[PDB]
């Protein structure tokens, strides 16, 4: 039920007809053999890179959400003067430098607990114990937990665990690329992402990157 | 990447990385605090 | 006894026997056991002196502000005129600190060496552990249980950083500690270190 | 006023040196348009020069008959910032380095072929050893008292 079964060797690859490398057997989610350079050779380092991909993708997903959804609300008439690449320069309280150090303190606690999970899995355990009940030992990056799996979707309730982790990773790789598009086309157009979408959808031919 | 971290661990690659970082540090300090001849901060 | 960074393991030289042993030795200083039993004493004495210092440079200020008793603010307290000179205090604080600190030195060198008076040879001290003399240093006779030693070292580690905070909140701020606390409680998000610099 | 040196905020030759360098920069500033980028760089250098001379004025530097900041390295407190406060800041940092590279050499001393870690530095081991030398003076002190600082052959 909850085993994290891998993908088969005859799985879809990033490049059909190509040989997948031997260090991408399929144990990780979203394994399509993408390794033209082979940065995940050492498996002790490929674990760290899988955790890197997972956290990078989760942050990129929350970020693309926090960029496009609030812009949809601005178009609906909820938020004023919204522009994500100028939303750090605009005014708040706490000067944006007290906010930074408070952020570093709180995220240092959080990401330090996550780091202690990465170095040694059982150190910072949560989901407190109960009498005559066994909380299952989780994996790194997928802690389960009362705080991060309160709907119990991680152990494989609606779908298997491998396909759900692959959903996370694929949706999140797409979000990572979406945020790269945000960081690039908000500086080479000096405009809004949703505005750029509607502008390309107006005339897809001539409203492309080559106009600028 | 296996055996690239061993190459980057080698004495000249590691020395150029350390001294590039260190030289950039000194360079940016001298941009921030140029023309220094005393330590007045106590 | 506990752990300061759960991702890290307590080193082999910190077996949890000592008081305050949360396993904090990332820089491997107390790796030799002689260094460990010397730095236990250095911690205890710096922490006890820091507790006395903080209590003697903060409690004057929380009583000056509320007006119960007016007293200087620990940095203008040297320039005040006392019944002796500015150096006579240093002479006395040398004469009768050399004696008490060298006797503590002889204690932390060999424990059972220095426990009786030079003058009144009968009034000895009980055989307590090193850094915890007892006897006339325990007149109310509160027991030196391990929980009490842990409480001592915790308040002392806190008072050490409190003194450091005082020195750096007068070095690059110019004002006193409690005034800085009231300035923080006035507007916490606008009266911090990242506004002074 | 030690060693027969007037201070630099009071030395007329120091201000004359300032004015000479500033005029030498301004004579190179006339050839460029006042809004152009070389002119702005020259003006930034001019303000750098002016505040450099002001800072050598305010930091207690002593100027001789030639009108140049001399360093009094003897031990006078007024000029500790010229030699001793940097000097300790050297002996710390330098003693960081030697206490690190020594400690590393002791940590790779017990290997089979310990020479292939001299040319191929263990970055994890070196990063563990690097911050050991942060508070190096107490480690060196205690190792001197424990005899671990000097090999016994
Ligand atoms: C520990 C300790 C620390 C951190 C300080 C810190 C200070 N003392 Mg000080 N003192 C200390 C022990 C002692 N002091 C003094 C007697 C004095 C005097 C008489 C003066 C200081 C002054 C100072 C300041 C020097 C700058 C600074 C706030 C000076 C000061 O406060 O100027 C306004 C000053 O005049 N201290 C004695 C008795 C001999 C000490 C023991
Ligand atoms: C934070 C970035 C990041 C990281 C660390 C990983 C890490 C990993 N990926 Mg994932 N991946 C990512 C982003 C990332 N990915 C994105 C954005 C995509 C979509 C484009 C994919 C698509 C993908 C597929 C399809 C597959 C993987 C696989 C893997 C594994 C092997 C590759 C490896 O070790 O690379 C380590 C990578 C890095 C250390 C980052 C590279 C950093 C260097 C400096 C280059 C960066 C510049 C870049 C080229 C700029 C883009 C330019 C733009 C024009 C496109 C490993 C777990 C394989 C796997 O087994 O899945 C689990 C697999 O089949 N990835
Ligand atoms: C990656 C996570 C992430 C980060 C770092 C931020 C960061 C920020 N958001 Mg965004 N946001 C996010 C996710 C995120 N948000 C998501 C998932 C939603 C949904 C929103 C919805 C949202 C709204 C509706 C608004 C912000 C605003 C802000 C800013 C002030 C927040 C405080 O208060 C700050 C730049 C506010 C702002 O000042 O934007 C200009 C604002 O109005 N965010
Ligand atoms: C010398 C004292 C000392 C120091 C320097 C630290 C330093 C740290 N602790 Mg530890 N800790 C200490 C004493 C100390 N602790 C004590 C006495 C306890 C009680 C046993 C703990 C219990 C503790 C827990 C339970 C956690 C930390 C965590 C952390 C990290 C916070 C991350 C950050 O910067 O957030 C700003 C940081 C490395 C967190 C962490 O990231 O752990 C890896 C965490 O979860 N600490
Ligand atoms: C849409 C992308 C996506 C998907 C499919 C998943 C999928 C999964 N996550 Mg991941 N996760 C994501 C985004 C995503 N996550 C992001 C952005 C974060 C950062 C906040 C996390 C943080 C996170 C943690 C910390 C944990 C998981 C866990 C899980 C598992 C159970 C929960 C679930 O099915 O989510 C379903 C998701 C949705 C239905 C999306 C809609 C939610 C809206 C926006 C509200 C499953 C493998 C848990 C796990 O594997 O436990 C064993 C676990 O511990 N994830
Ligand atoms: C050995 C002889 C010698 C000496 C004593 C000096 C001394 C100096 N030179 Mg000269 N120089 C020399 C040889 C020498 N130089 C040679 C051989 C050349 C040709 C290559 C030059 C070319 C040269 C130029 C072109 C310039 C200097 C400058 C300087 C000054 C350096 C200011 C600076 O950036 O430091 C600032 C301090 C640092 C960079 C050290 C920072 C170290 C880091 C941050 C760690 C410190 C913190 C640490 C953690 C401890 C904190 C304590 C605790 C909290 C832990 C200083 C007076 C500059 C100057 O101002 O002119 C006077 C300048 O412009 N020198
Ligand atoms: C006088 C300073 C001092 C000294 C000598 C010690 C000594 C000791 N501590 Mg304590 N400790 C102190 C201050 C001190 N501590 C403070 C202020 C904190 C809070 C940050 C702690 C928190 C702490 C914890 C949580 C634990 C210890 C432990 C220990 C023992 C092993 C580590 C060691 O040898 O450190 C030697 C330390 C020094 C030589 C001091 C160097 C200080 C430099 C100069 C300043 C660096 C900061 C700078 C201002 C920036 C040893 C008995 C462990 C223990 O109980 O083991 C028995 C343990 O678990 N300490
Ligand atoms: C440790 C320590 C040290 C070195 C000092 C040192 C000092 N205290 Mg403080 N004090 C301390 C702890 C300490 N105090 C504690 C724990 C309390 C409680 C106080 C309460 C206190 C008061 C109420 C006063 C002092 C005063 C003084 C000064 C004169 C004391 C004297 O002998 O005459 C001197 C700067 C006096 C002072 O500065 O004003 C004349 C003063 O009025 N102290
Ligand atoms: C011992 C605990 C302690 C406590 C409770 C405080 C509390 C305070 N400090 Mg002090 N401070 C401390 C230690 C402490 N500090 C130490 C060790 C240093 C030297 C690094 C400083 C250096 C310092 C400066 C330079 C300034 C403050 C300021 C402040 C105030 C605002 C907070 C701020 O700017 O964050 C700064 C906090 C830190 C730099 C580190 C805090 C770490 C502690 C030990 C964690 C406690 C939980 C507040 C009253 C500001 C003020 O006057 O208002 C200000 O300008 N503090
Ligand atoms: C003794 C002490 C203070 C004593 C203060 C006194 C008497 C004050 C007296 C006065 O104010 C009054 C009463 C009244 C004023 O009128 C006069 C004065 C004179 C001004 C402070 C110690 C203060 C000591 C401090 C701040 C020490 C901090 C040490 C730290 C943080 C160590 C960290 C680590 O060493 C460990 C723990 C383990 C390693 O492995 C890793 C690292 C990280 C290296």
């Amino acid at each position: 039920s909850s085993v994290c079964e891998p993908l088969p060797p005859d799985r879809p690859l990033w490049f059909p007809g190509s040989s997948p490398p031997e260090w991408l057997d399929g144990s990780l989610p979203g394994d399509f053999g993408f390794d033209p350079l082979g940065l995940g050779s050492d498996p002790d380092t490929l674990k760290w890179f899988a955790q890197a991909e997972l956290i990078h993708s989760r942050w990129a997903m929350l970020a693309v959400t926090g960029i496009i959804i609030p812009e949809c609300l601005e178009r609906l008439g909820f938020i004023e003067n919204f522009s994500w690449y100028d939303a750090g320069s605009r005014e708040y309280f706490a000067d944006s430098t007290t906010l930074f150090v408070a952020q570093m303190v709180l995220m240092g606690w959080a990401e330090g607990r996550r780091w202690a999970d990465l170095i040694k899995p059982g150190s910072v355990d949560i989901e407190p114990k109960y009498p005559h009940k066994v909380n299952p030992k989780p994996d790194v990056g997928y802690p389960g937990g009362l705080w991060f799996d309160f709907m119990m979707w991680g152990r494989g309730s609606p779908e298997p665990v491998m396909v759900l982790r692959t959903k996370e990773i694929k949706n999140g790789r797409l979000a990572m690329l979406a945020f790269l598009g945000f960081c690039f086309q908000a500086t080479y157009t000096s405009q809004d992402p949703i505005e750029n979408l509607m502008a390309h959808l107006a005339d897809p031919g001539h409203c492309n990157v080559f106009s600028a | 990447m296996r055996d690239l971290k061993t190459y980057l661990s080698v004495a000249p690659v590691l020395s150029t990385l350390w001294f590039g970082s260190l030289a950039g540090l000194l360079i940016e300090i001298n941009r921030l605090f140029p023309d220094a001849l005393t330590f007045p901060f106590f | 006894k506990g752990e300061w960074l759960p991702g890290l393991a307590s080193p082999d030289y910190l077996t949890g026997s000592l008081a305050g042993d949360n396993g904090f030795d990332p820089l491997g200083l107390a790796e030799d056991p002689e260094n460990l039993k010397w730095f236990v004493q250095a911690e205890l004495v710096n922490g006890r002196w820091a507790m006395l210092g903080v209590a003697g440079m903060l409690l004057p200020e929380v009583f000056t502000k509320i007006g119960i008793i007016n007293v200087p603010e620990w940095y203008d307290a040297g320039k005040e005129q006392y019944f002796a000179s500015s150096s006579t205090l240093f002479v006395i604080e040398f004469i009768l600190f050399h004696y008490v600190e060298i006797r503590r030195w002889q204690d932390i060198k060999n424990p059972g060496s220095v426990n009786q008076d030079p003058i009144f040879k009968q009034y000895s001290l009980p055989k307590g552990e090193v850094g915890y003399p007892g006897g006339i240093f325990n007149p109310l006779n509160f027991a030196p249980t391990q929980e009490a030693k842990e409480k001592e070292l915790a308040n002392g580690r806190l008072a050490m950083l409190a003194f450091l905070g005082f020195v750096v909140q007068h070095n690059v701020t110019g004002k006193g500690p409690f005034e800085n606390l009231l300035q923080h409680l006035s507007d916490p998000w606008h009266n911090t270190i990242v506004q002074t610099f | 006023d030690i060693s027969g040196l007037t201070p630099c905020k009071d030395s007329k030759q120091f201000a004359k040196r300032e004015k000479q360098q500033i005029k030498k920069l301004e004579s190179s500033l006339k050839l460029y348009a006042p809004e152009s980028a070389p002119a702005l760089a020259l003006n930034a250098q001019i303000e750098k020069t002016k505040r450099r001379f002001d800072n050598y004025g305010k930091y207690g530097l002593l100027c001789g008959s030639d009108g140049l900041p001399h360093l009094i390295v003897n031990g006078d407190q007024r000029h500790w910032g010229e030699f001793i406060t940097p000097g300790i800041l050297f002996l710390y940092i330098a003693g960081w380095i030697g206490w690190v590279g020594r400690s590393y050499l002791i940590a790779i001393s017990g290997e089979k072929k310990p020479a292939m870690k001299e040319i191929i530095i263990d970055v994890p081991l070196a990063s563990r050893i690097i911050f050991r030398g942060f508070i190096w003076p107490v480690a060196a002190y205690r190792e001197f008292l424990n005899g671990d600082l000097i090999a016994k052959d």
